[PDB]
């Protein structure tokens, strides 16, 4: 069933017949008489009604509403456009311990000015090293430059005028949105519903600047899920990596503390942050454990193949999740995939200088066992030969 | 042997995309600890087409819809279908073919735009694994852009300004893909194919905007009703329906500048 | 950095576009004067109409409703009928099409507030004798009786009922989109009701045996509804006086319908939490 | 029930009459019988239609009144689409001499239902001579659900045994398309305001598990109260599931439902490893069958057509009855009395097989068959006693 | 008994239907409990916890009125059943 | 392209009536102590068409008159036929179709006027039950 | 269980009878069904004692 807007000719005839039958008693409508003008004016008023109605009912449809009408009936439901963002990064400063600091620090790296974004301590730490979080003063993509050396804008007593940025990484800059891209992602959001699935929380942490990977606690960690007298799980914790910024991708505790407060709120357990009400959590870093790998027999393979094996092994260890065994079998497979199953390959894992490192232990099979809060970091890969062939 | 200027040529670009995708996508040769991720991405890419098709044919109840739906479910459930580059490409190409023929006209605008949005990501792996994953994204976006252009050719241009605005939306996407393929001679042949297709698209989209109904701006001496305007310009008040979509303002206050067709007595 | 603003997805950053100017005129721009004289241009042209069409005048009577002014030397003609038709469409559009569009959106409905609630299947939890025992020993609208507590059904005046129902509809529409149940999002959802949640514990928590929240008023006035396409709504009081309405003395001095609806919504959202407690505190107008 | 308020007809007709006089006739009213009277009346008639047009064009936009086509268009905007038809599915065992080549157009048959391979068949039979395939019904619909274990090849191929057997289970999962009205109620349910949607979300999700037919919430008899006399509301999530098309009476063994629970909630539960969100913990239950014999009395006077339908309706009602719910004589009497007529002399009784006691079954004074928790009333036999009347 | 735990919309329907049925009841005819119970089941559903009872106003004695064992109301000749007041009570726990 | 002005259009109104009749007439949902009365009314409505047809074709002796008469008798004798809105509408519509084609011209004036007379009553039940009648 | 049909007809001494009512979908559980039949052709010849 459906009734729609009538066509012009089918509409005038309806009026003419109705007018003639009821008013003139069946008399024909002679053109150019007064009744002729009455009929046509009546029809005009009829058509203007439908035309306006159809025009107006389009505006309430988001797929066709004008720009100024889309911003409304979109802020009503809690969706707003996005303005220009700011770039962010990390810096390091040193000086005489105990010097008084200020909350108005400014850094000039190269034609760009950056302002402190975190709370600066009142006095410099005892060790004489401090790491901050800074954001560009002018929003836009131009704040993503890659420089490693900068200077403090204004001198401060007891603090050097030279500062460095970890890895010269500055990410986050972007421009404002346009009308058309905003129309999408709104009528697309109408078909979405968040659910707090662990994947959602994991994806949320990656929005922090200079974060690359994220993993759950490894097999060698005994977690706690109660945190109170509750019936079933209540807590969640997971690691983070900064592969492109910090050495080995591991950040100092000063940074992960900030992430934990933002994501889970402060105080925790009351849904002050981005997490669900009544859910507590924590984000933790790890400490590096250095290793050395001695590949045996690679020297007798072609130079091209040798480099590929070295590159693949280095990449795999770099991405290894914290607190997880680095078994020998995994390394051997990488060699077989490229060198062929018939090659005389062999690998071994030893600590630098054959010393003892906290959180490291070797099992009978030759693998490396790593405890909680520790990660396998590659220190050096070397090729040795002690056999004969060819 | 007169030339044709009423439809696009999609066969050349589609074949060009096939070669580029097959060149790099190879889950059986990439390093073993990345095959699972690469395959998983492909399964997601097909799912995007599945969602698009199901949305377009909501009210269809023919016997063919059941068969197509069954085919989509069977392929996704099977785990070995995506190990073969030949199988992977065929499912991708055919999926869009069903998507394009599901509906005609404006109905496909939203569906295709969403797919383009999803295919704007870039892989974060290293070396070969990155190429095996970027191929899926790049191939999907080019196919969606090509089919989006075909959709625009099936609707009347409301205005010259709007018609050209639609064209710019396509040229930008094709230009971005061309730069990626030519970034470091990643695929020289693909770069040439994209460049030639873009100029072909321009030859048709520009013609549609400027010459489909051949609109022109009139200059009336004051606001007047839609019915009167239609009668004066043409000579048939029944044609006022056309003026509704191209001119703002209420039906009783159209003007003082009107946009209409060219009288070709 | 930017200043975040509340949003359905939490705290986000807002911005503005630049004016376009391609918006079709809305109901507001239409006026009886606008088009009453307009149809004088639909008539033909010639010596029989030139004088009549030139001398067309229109004036507004007491209650709007443009009417042609007949001077001492008025010459009757069909032009008078054309003006009459103009007055008709302006009136019919207002009485017929404007209400139809107005009631179609939950954020603008005025007359059909009650009907909209039946669409959402909303049922208040403070009006059923078999209420959940977790809802407190004595609710604000229950007075103790020998055979257990008994509730009283209030008959609110018209204006407050219209405003309260309108506010409830807005919040329900916002919630149907789905949200992540954190404090920032929840406050935004029930924001139109002029109620805010605030935890009591200020320390770390997460170990204590109970989590307690309380409701604090943000304003003493609902946002009224506006019938006309223009203007602004008239605020109305969000509270009710016990004595004025001649209710049993056992009830609290002031009764806030808005707080009650907000409390029910939040309780349902956070039902899965096993240690959620509510400590309602008496509130009075400023 | 109108949404557009319409003033009283007398008020309107005065307004049109007043406006006409002021504008055209210069303040004077109309003569009772003249052209001015008739044009005024006609103007009123067209006004009524305008009101209806606005009323309809608003009505054609609300989900609970829109046409059968505009409804699906609206549902697309919110990501809700109708369910298409389904095909049966299952596994089939094949035996033959090794090395013989196979074909892709192979088809089977189990009790008049033809099945075809739903996966890429290998080139030739493996060395062991046993092959396992995935099959789908050639035609959709619920007719593809059958409970059998032996079939026969339809297209003979040399070197392959003419007899083919399925797996221990059977083929199922097929279903018919979704009509318009069932779609409308589902769409409205999503839009409406419902407390504890997490429970509803899980209940809907469970229906996607293969072979599942119905989902029942905990029955009234499953309520419990602590020693303090206060009703206890648990914080877990639980419900029942039935397999009417696969298991006798639709009750499955414990091992089957254990697998569903792990997938839905994860292992260990609550850590978000399953389909449920983080911090969600529950359990899926099953039920045990208690037999029942039902006797219909006084049905001889009814015409044979009436007797057949009354017996059929009662049989369906018992079959679909949820677990942990009482079965009262009133319900069965009402169903039959609704067809025969309120004045008919109709009576029913319930008794156990051999009048022997069973677990979780108790007869109260009124004749109801009270049932404990984790128990479902399973029909055993419908018998209509015989008498003599109307001779 | 028990209607208080049903939705307000359903509660009114049951009250309205029962009142209408008794108003139309023929004179000098028994008003059995089963008839009232059936009205409730048709709308509330077969799985609802429903119950009804009939009592005289003030539990007094009225000429031509008696109650049988089953709980129905017996009415003699020249007498009719007239509704005086319908009330809802709750004495159980659920939800 | 020309228009026709020699015949009426009955397909639109008939389909429009079908929707309205199906919308309200639902004997399986009306309160149980009114289903019998509603169904009885429907049986009377069909009987009126049956009487009209038998009057128009009195002198016919074709082989189709016997079949139509048998069809009318079977439907009324069977009891469950009117429990389905689909069945009820089909009988009503088809029954009129046979009535219209029974005779041509003035012969149908009296028959149709009588039926209109019978259908000027209004139900005296209450609530939704009144709508079903 | 066996499905039924709508066009089935019987025979009793050269007289063929057809179902005169809506046949059910399939045979009931007890395997016994009762039908209403009418002669295919009218006239007194349809009366028989068998």
């Amino acid at each position: 069933c459906t009734i729609q807007r009538p066509e012009p000719q089918a509409l005038r005839d309806k009026i003419a017949t109705r007018f003639s039958t009821n008013v003139l008693g069946g008399a024909e409508i002679i053109p150019e008489s007064n009744e002729f003008y009455v009929v046509t004016l009546e029809y005009a008023m009829q058509e203007e009604f439908f035309a306006f109605a159809e025009q107006m009912w389009r505006e309430q449809d988001p797929r066709y509403a004008c720009c100024e009408n889309l911003v409304k009936m979109a802020a009503r439901r809690g969706v707003y456009p996005k303005p220009a963002q700011f770039a962010q990064g990390y810096v390091r400063m040193t000086g005489v311990p105990g010097s008084a600091l200020n909350q108005n620090l400014r850094f000039q790296f190269e034609n760009q000015t950056y302002e402190a974004a975190s709370v600066v301590p009142d006095q410099l730490p005892a060790t004489g090293v401090l790491v901050l979080r800074v954001s560009a003063v002018t929003p836009g993509p131009s704040g993503n430059i890659r420089v490693t050396e900068g200077s403090l804008v204004t001198p401060v007593p007891g603090i050097s005028s030279a500062v460095t940025a970890y890895g010269g990484n500055f990410c986050g800059g972007d421009d404002a949105e346009e009308c058309e891209p905003f129309r999408t992602r709104y009528l697309q959001r109408l078909q979405y519903e968040p659910r707090l699935t662990v994947e959602w929380l994991k994806s949320k942490a990656m929005e922090w600047p200079c974060v690359t990977d994220v993993f759950d606690l490894g097999p060698n960690c005994c977690s706690v899920n109660a945190l109170g007298e509750v019936e079933c799980p209540n807590n969640i914790e997971f690691y983070v990596l900064f592969r492109d910024t910090f050495d080995c991708g591991l950040a100092p505790q000063c940074v992960v503390d900030e992430i934990t407060d933002w994501l889970f709120g402060s105080p925790q357990g009351l849904g002050q942050g981005e997490a669900e009400f009544g859910i507590c959590g924590k984000v933790r870093t790890a400490t590096a454990v250095n290793l050395d790998i001695y590949l045996n027999g690679l020297s007798c393979a072609t130079p091209a193949q040798a480099r590929v094996v070295e590159q693949r092994i280095t990449d795999f260890i770099n991405r290894h999740p914290p607190s997880t065994n680095l078994t020998v079998e995994q390394l051997r497979f990488i060699g077989l995939q490229v060198l062929g199953s018939s090659f005389a390959f062999d690998v071994a894992i030893r600590s630098p200088g054959d010393a003892s490192q906290s959180g490291l232990r070797f099992n009978a099979c030759g693998d490396a066992e790593i405890d909680c809060d520790y990660k396998a970091c590659l220190n050096s890969v070397q090729v040795i030969n002690n056999n004969v062939t060819t | 042997l007169v030339g044709s200027l009423i439809a696009l040529a999609l066969s050349p670009i589609i074949t060009a995309t096939e070669e580029s995708f097959k060149r790099y996508y190879s889950p059986e040769n990439v390093r073993y600890y990345n095959s699972e991720t690469v395959i998983a991405t492909m399964a997601e890419a097909v799912q995007q087409v599945q969602t698009g098709y199901l949305a377009l044919s909501g009210n269809d109840t023919s016997q063919e819809k059941w068969t197509i739906v069954r085919d989509f479910r069977n392929v996704l459930i099977d785990e070995f279908t995506f190990f073969d580059p030949a199988n992977s490409w065929n499912v991708l190409r055919n999926g869009f073919s069903y998507l394009d023929s599901a509906a005609v006209g404006q109905d496909k605008f939203t569906i295709l735009r969403n797919i383009i949005n999803w295919s704007s990501s870039h892989s974060e792996l290293d070396g070969e694994s990155a190429d095996a994953q970027n191929a899926i994204f790049s191939a999907v976006r080019v196919l969606a852009t090509a089919y989006l252009s075909k959709a625009y050719m099936e609707t009347v241009a409301s205005t010259v300004n709007e018609g050209l605005a639609q064209y710019d939306q396509i040229a930008a996407i094709l230009e971005q893909e061309a730069q990626i393929a030519q970034e470091d001679c990643h695929d020289n042949e693909f770069f040439l194919s994209i460049r030639e297709f873009s100029v072909s698209v321009a030859r048709v989209m520009v013609n549609r905007a400027y010459n489909s109904p051949a609109l022109i701006v009139y200059s009336f001496p004051g606001t007047m009703h839609s019915l009167v305007v239609a009668w004066e310009i043409f000579g048939d008040a029944k044609r006022s329906r056309e003026l509704e979509g191209r001119n703002t303002g209420a039906p009783w206050a159209i003007g003082p500048k009107v946009i209409a067709e060219r009288v070709r007595a | 950095m930017n200043v975040l603003v509340p949003g359905i997805d939490g705290m986000v950053s807002a911005g503005k576009f630049e004016y376009s100017g391609c918006c079709p005129p809305d109901f507001a721009d239409m006026d009886e004067c606008t088009l009453a004289t307009s149809y004088v241009g639909l008539l033909p042209s010639g010596p029989l109409w030139d004088r009549a069409k030139y001398e067309a005048i229109t004036t507004i009577t007491a209650t709007g409703n443009c009417a042609a002014c007949w001077t001492e030397d008025h010459c009757p003609t069909l032009v008078d009928y054309a003006v009459n038709v103009g007055a008709r469409l302006a009136s019919v559009i207002d009485m017929t099409l404007w209400p139809a569009v107005r009631e179609s959106d939950p954020f603008t409905a005025v007359t059909s507030t009650a009907d909209w609630l039946e669409r959402f299947k909303w049922v208040n939890c403070f009006e059923t004798s078999c209420r959940s025992k977790a809802l407190g020993e004595i609710t604000p609208i229950e007075y103790m009786t020998e055979c257990g507590p008994v509730y009283v059904a209030i008959n609110y005046p018209p204006s407050i009922k219209q405003a309260f129902e309108s506010a409830l509809i807005k919040s329900l529409e916002r919630l149907s989109m789905g949200i992540i149940k954190n404090l920032a999002s929840i406050n935004f959802v029930i924001e139109p009701l002029k109620v805010r949640v605030v935890p009591l514990d200020t320390t770390n928590a997460c170990e204590n045996e109970t989590l307690c929240v309380t409701f604090e008023k943000t304003s003493d006035f609902f946002d009224g509804v506006n019938q006309n396409p223009c203007g602004i709504p008239s605020p109305v009081a969000a509270y009710i006086d016990r004595d004025v309405m001649q209710l049993p003395s056992e009830l609290p001095k002031y009764i806030w319908p808005g707080h009650m609806a907000a409390e029910c919504v939040v309780r349902s959202l956070l039902s899965h939490v096993s240690r959620f407690c509510v400590v309602r505190t008496d509130q009075t107008p400023d």
